[PDB]
């Protein structure tokens, strides 16, 4: 029910914007959004937590925000190795968890 | 000891839980117990107590009757212990006056009350138990203040006054203290039109009011002040869920500079932590009196004048009797952010059950909670028949 | 370290049931609740069902609810999923996750691991 | 200070004695003395103070009419001075719900109230008089626990939880607090197979808890925990003495891994001291109510299913009313062991004396001794016609 | 510690605002609130309590019956914190005696209680709460002292003691005393003819008192007290404004060294503040009857026998019933200055109350600022036919 | 530093208004009260009137009282005098001054600051 650009892109060092808009239930409901980072073949990477918090592991370049019903990930110094599938998701008032529709992300 | 400095956010207020409750009422049936109005709790480095504004005698005795009545000579602020009643053998008087205010600043507490007629009224600030500065009347018409827990940073703890006609424009000011001495004083701005009895707690960010607007409008006015810049602004809160009483039935679409009409010349002293999506309202249930009281999650109340509630708590229901209600924090407990608290006066006797001459409040106090708790509604239970 | 590995996969001729489960390894399985999340070939996650840390509290996914079971047995470290009437829209590969969340019955996520996944086709 | 230790045994018990008495009830006939239910006594590093469920209001007063309920929005935890009456005036709320638990670590104490209604209670961990945790209900039926000490060591304060039918099986929880913070959990195991209020103490041994098993036996759950591991494992007491009430009369050979038939859904909180040949079991004189009260020196009871006692004590004769008992102990005393101790709650009113509307209690206090010391009943004695 | 020394001056006096009110009588209409009389107040270091002379009874009890009477065996001096009522539960007794001073120098406090027959009186010097000395009776008529604040500097405390015909000529001595025991003593000199119940404040410039002239004067006596030197002189206040009460109308001269006539055999104990333009004198409203009490600023009282008041300030309304009247500082205050305090007896009951059996009081204290604040009258007000 | 500046005067026919005003900066206006003071050519001061910080009180010598108005715009660090109906009797150097006294209701003085004047005649 979230949704995503489905796909951004840029060239190698630029900074990229992946938006996730949802509803007052949803990403502005609660401080519960996350990023996920998913490699064909390969299960999901967690990224980021409760909108900003970055999992040890995970590199600075990714970082997130939110304000009013859109969330948002920062990918700053694009790499190649960053092409992905990337996926918010957060808490809804259903006592539910959703995935949004899932941007994908190309360098040039 | 160092003053307090508020460094730490908000916790996630998921549900409220169960603090205190004193059972003042149902106890001073048959006890020493003094009639009380207009409660509030504020703690201490170690210790919570509840403060309010004694009538000067017992719920039993014979000087209660007339207690209805706001102001008088022998009303003083009072504290007691944190859930105990407001005992005649257990209180600790504070100051003297009919409207007061009072925090702790991290080394010594400060006190404020009004006292004096209604045309020649005046402020006596009081720090680590002596006078130390007064203001006098300047409108001449009823100085009041917040009846509230007020906020310190770093020593400096602003205090919202107002003095003029409850039924008009009033001159509202806020003078910042510093150990009970004035630093600075500002006279209101931003978009607010009439303020009385803020409830104010601090964050990392600052300190926000929510305030009464007893003149005009059925939302609630919102002081957002800078204790180190000593500097403030105002708004109403944008949301279309109200929160005063008497109050008209809410709208699709909110206000944010200017008061919802409706019901004029009104309304009861509340509170509201505003806190981007972790925004709770409180209210009462009934629209026409002073009934019921619950919690509601309206995300972003502030700014978003389509806010809708997606989750809330009963806290009294409306077929009790409720009363003002307000916030507090302990900004000395353990933790990376402040718990959220708040209280609310239950009002039993006068104006509403004339079996009885005397008017007086129960408190029922109640804190916030990361985990979805189970709910139950605390009513004050006391029967008035036995009164009778 | 955590890990999670998935069984209990094949094919399901449409109507019939099939019930996967997750050993966990390598945390407290009694301290965290766990989720279960499905991707369809060529689509996006959906999140599945959710139980808490001592079972007490299922929730699903409305697309699944009345027919999917979840269920968790302490004693073993396994998590379960019952799925009943399964019907060609449920063909994903299944994935467990640990919530990151210690011992609270805030079933909100992040999803800390993940599995590797099996897939089901119907 | 430091936390407290498990380091000592226990000391040889030949006899008890006199250790406190409130006699609430008697001076509560014309005092400012609260009602209250399910007592229990606990020890800080240089206090010992009484504990209990108030009520809310008074002996005498009119709100004292249907006391005879469990659980209400009025009840909290309370504690007041060793052997004064639990009065309006001297009494400290410790924190609110009809259900409780506490016990002092060496640095600080920690407690746990229980508040909501029969389907959504929820549980409320108190520590250093502010809350710290909460848990919520998880089988949505009478979210309850201890009703008495609990003991920590090394800061870790293991808390047995119950939640679920009283008449048939329930969920049985052991959580590990340490600061008010839950550090691990684990579903009851061993072979007791229903377990309520129980009764703890600590040796160097580790923490040995005594339930009530209102399911099905007459015999008592055992519940041995070590808190370094923070693991546990459970059994009945072998001895064919029975310690519940109702209860059948007693049989040649006891049981140790199944309750003893004879008296469904029912039981009273009780305690004992299980020590090898110093074991001491507490239980009523009369079998079909809960009247009088003894000790009987039964050795090897938790393991023996043909024990029989060697020696006793009478504490209350059955001509009297009696009810709840349990354990506690001073864990700061000078001595090279614990002196052993427990309590008696006294219950007068409903539901036996149904000339007056209310119920209250009074508490009788014992501590053992390693002289033989000469026996005396301790009675309530309040004339209850003089409260009609 | 460290004895307090007499280093700062007094703060510019340009109004009245209130300190504390106990509401005694209205609260004791139905608690067990003590019935006393002459009251003061003194402050501690770190606390400011009020003190009266107990009855040793409660105000609704049979035995206040006849309490009009000023010298028995049950009064005793007693106090309890600013603003609560003398309840038999919160008070501390002193020591015991009908008449009494008391005042603490800096390390501990001192008090003196007068105890026996009219005409085999003795005083008993207590201090750090142990007897140090005793004073036996000199004239053999009623040994009487201050009934007020004492003063200390650097450890010497000066009392004033009188034993004689209150309606002639006595025997009036000051008493120095350090750490309760007699360093020196001092026959009275100067022009003051006769002098009661000295009411004292210190400054920089060493201790003043007023005093009372019951027998010949309507202004006051003027006691001036070196403590360094422990030497002292005497005169009346020249001011043609009188004090006392009952008094004859107000001259256009007064006189300085020497009674002013009119009013024999009668009097209260009063106050005054004397520091050239920076004067206040306290006096009754009635010239006939202990009723109301005003301020008024008097330049130069002491010395110009021409000046009138040019400001003023009514306390209590002449409606009401007021009482004897005295002064208090609290000696280690934060400022450059000390800021000047009063307090007023608002006496209830007998002799002017017929109604009823019993005479008490209630007391109503305030402290001087340098703002221009408001002024309201502050009655007693509990009403008398609840008592009937 | 303190300046007090003076302006508005000039020459009135009696009867007529004149409205003075003084532009004050170097300190917070809204601190402090203020007062106006005159002095004819060849004489002493006269005081001519006060307001306090927040303009809440106001008042007058004797001889100008009920034609002269005192009031102040904090928002602007100005202090303003209205004059009506002047006569021969007003000409004077008019001055504004500053009270020392910080946040207080008691005007008393003294005039800590005093600006250069300015003519008012009539
Ligand atoms: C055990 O304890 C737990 C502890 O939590 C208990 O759980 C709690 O139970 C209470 C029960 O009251 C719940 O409180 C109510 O919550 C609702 C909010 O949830 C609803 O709305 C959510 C928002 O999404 C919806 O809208 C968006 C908009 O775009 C839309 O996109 C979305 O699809 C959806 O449509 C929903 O997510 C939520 O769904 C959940 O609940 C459903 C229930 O059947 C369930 O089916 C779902 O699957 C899901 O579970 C749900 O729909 C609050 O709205 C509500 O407050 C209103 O109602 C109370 C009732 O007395 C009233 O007092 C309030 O004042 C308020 O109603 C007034 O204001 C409204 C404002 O718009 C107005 O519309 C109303 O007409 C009404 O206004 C009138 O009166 C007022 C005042 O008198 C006056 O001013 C007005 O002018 C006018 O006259 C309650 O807060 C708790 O949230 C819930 N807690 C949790 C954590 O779950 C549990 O029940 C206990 N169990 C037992 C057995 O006891
Ligand atoms: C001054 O103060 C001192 C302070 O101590 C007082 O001294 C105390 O006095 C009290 C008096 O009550 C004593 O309490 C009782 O003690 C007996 C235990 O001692 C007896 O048994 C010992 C065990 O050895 C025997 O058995 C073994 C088995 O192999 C055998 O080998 C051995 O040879 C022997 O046969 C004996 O050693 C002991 O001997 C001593 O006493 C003799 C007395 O006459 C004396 O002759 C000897 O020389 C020697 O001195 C003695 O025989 C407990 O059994 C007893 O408890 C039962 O009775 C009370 C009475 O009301 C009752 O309430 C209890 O519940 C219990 O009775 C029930 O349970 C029994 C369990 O088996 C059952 O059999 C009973 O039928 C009964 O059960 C029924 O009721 C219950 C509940 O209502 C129900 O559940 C059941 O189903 C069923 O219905 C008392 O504890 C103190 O021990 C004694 N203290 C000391 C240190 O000495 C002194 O008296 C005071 N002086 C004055 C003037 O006041
Ligand atoms: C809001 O709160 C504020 C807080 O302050 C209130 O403001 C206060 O209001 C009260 C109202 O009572 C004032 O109290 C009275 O003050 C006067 C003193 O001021 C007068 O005198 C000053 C002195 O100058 C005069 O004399 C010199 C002599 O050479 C002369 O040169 C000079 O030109 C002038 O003539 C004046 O400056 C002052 O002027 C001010 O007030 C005027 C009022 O109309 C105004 O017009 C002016 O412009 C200016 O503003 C003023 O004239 C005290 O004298 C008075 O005390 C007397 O009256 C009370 C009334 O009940 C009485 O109880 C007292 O006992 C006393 O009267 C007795 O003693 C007199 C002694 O000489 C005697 O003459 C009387 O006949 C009488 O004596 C009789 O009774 C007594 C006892 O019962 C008995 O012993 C005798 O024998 C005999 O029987 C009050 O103190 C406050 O000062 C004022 N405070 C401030 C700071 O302003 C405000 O009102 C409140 N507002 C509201 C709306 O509530
Ligand atoms: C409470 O005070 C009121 C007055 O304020 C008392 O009411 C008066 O009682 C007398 C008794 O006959 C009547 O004549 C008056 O008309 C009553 N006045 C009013 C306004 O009703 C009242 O009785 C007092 N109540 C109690 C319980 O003492
Ligand atoms: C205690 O409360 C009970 C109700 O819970 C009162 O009992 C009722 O009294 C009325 C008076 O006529 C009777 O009509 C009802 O039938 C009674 N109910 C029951 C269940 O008996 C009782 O009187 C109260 N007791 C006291 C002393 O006030
Ligand atoms: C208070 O004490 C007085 C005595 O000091 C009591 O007055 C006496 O009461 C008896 C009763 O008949 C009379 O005969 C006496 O003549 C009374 N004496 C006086 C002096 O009047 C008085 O009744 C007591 N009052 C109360 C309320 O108990
Ligand atoms: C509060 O923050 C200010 C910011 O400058 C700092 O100077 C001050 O020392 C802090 N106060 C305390 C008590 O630490
Ligand atoms: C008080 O003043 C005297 C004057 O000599 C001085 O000696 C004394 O030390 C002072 N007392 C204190 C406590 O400082």
């Amino acid at each position: 029910v979230l949704t995503q650009p489905a796909s951004v892109s840029g060239s190698p060092g630029q900074s990229i914007t992946i938006s996730c808009t949802g509803t007052s239930s949803d990403v502005g409901g609660y401080n519960y959004v996350s990023w996920h980072q998913q490699h064909p073949g390969k299960a999901p990477k967690l990224m980021i937590y409760d909108v900003s918090n970055r999992p040890s592991g995970v590199s600075n370049r990714f970082s997130g925000s939110k304000s009013g019903n859109t969330a948002s990930l920062t990918i700053s110094g694009l790499q190649t190795e960053d092409e992905a599938d990337y996926y918010c998701s957060s808490y809804t008032s259903s006592t539910t968890n959703v995935f949004g529709t899932g941007t994908k992300v190309t360098v040039l | 000891r160092n003053f307090n400095n508020l460094t730490k956010g908000l916790c996630t207020i998921n549900s409220w839980h169960i603090y205190g409750k004193d059972n003042a009422v149902r106890i001073g049936e048959s006890s020493d117990v003094l009639v009380t109005r207009e409660p509030y709790v504020s703690c201490d480095p170690d210790e919570c107590r509840f403060y309010a504004l004694s009538q000067g005698t017992t719920i039993r005795g014979k000087h209660s009757n007339g207690t209805i009545h706001d102001r008088s000579q022998y009303r003083a602020l009072i504290s007691w212990p944190l859930s105990s009643p407001p005992t005649v053998y257990n209180s600790r008087v504070e100051c003297i006056g009919w409207s007061s205010t009072s925090c702790h600043d991290g080394k010594s507490r400060m006190s404020i009350c009004i006292s004096g007629p209604n045309n020649n009224a005046s402020a006596v600030v009081w720090y680590n138990r002596r006078p130390v500065a007064e203001i006098n009347t300047w409108a001449r018409n009823i100085l009041r203040t917040q009846e509230s827990e007020c906020v310190c940073h770093n020593g400096v703890c602003p205090v919202v006054f107002t003095d003029g006609s409850a039924t008009g424009p009033a001159d509202t000011r806020i003078y910042y203290f510093k150990e009970g001495k004035i630093l600075k004083w500002e006279s209101l701005t931003g978009t607010a039109k009439h303020i009385e009895e803020c409830s104010c707690y601090g964050e990392r960010t600052g300190i926000t009011c929510t305030c009464r607007d007893n003149w005009q409008g059925s939302n609630r006015p919102v002081i957002q002040i800078d204790p180190v810049a000593m500097t403030h602004t105002s708004q109403y809160i944008c949301s279309p869920v109200l929160t005063d009483n008497p109050r008209p039935n809410d709208p699709n679409i909110g206000k944010c500079n200017d008061p919802y009409p409706g019901n004029n010349n009104n309304g009861v002293k509340g509170f509201s932590y505003l806190d981007g999506a972790n925004t709770w309202l409180g209210r009462t249930i009934s629209t026409a009196s002073r009934s019921g009281y619950e919690m509601l999650k309206v995300p972003n109340a502030l700014t978003d004048d389509r806010s809708k509630p997606i989750q809330g708590q009963t806290i009294v229901l409306n077929a009790d009797w409720s009363g003002y209600s307000g916030s507090f924090m302990d900004y000395w407990a353990e933790g990376d952010c402040y718990r959220a608290c708040f209280y609310v006066e239950l009002i039993r006797g006068r104006p509403k059950e004339d079996k009885v001459w005397w008017t007086s409040n129960s408190i029922v106090s109640m804190c916030s909670s990361t985990e979805f708790l189970g709910q139950w509604n605390w009513p004050d239970g006391a029967k008035i028949e036995y009164f009778l | 370290q955590v890990q999670l590995v998935e069984s209990g996969g094949g094919v399901v001729q449409p109507g019939r049931s099939l019930r996967l489960s997750c050993a966990a390894s390598g945390f407290t399985f009694n301290n965290y609740g766990m989720h279960w999340v499905r991707q369809a070939p060529g689509k996006g996650l959906e999140w599945v069902a959710v139980i808490s840390y001592d079972g007490s509290n299922k929730y699903y996914a409305d697309s699944v609810k009345g027919r999917f079971t979840i269920s968790r047995d302490n004693s073993k470290n396994t998590l379960y999923l019952q799925m009943n009437s399964l019907r060609a829209e449920d063909t994903a590969v299944y994935y467990c996750a640990k919530d990151k969340r210690f011992i609270t019955m805030i079933l909100v996520g992040p999803f800390d691991y993940w599995g590797q996944g099996t897939l089901v086709t119907v």
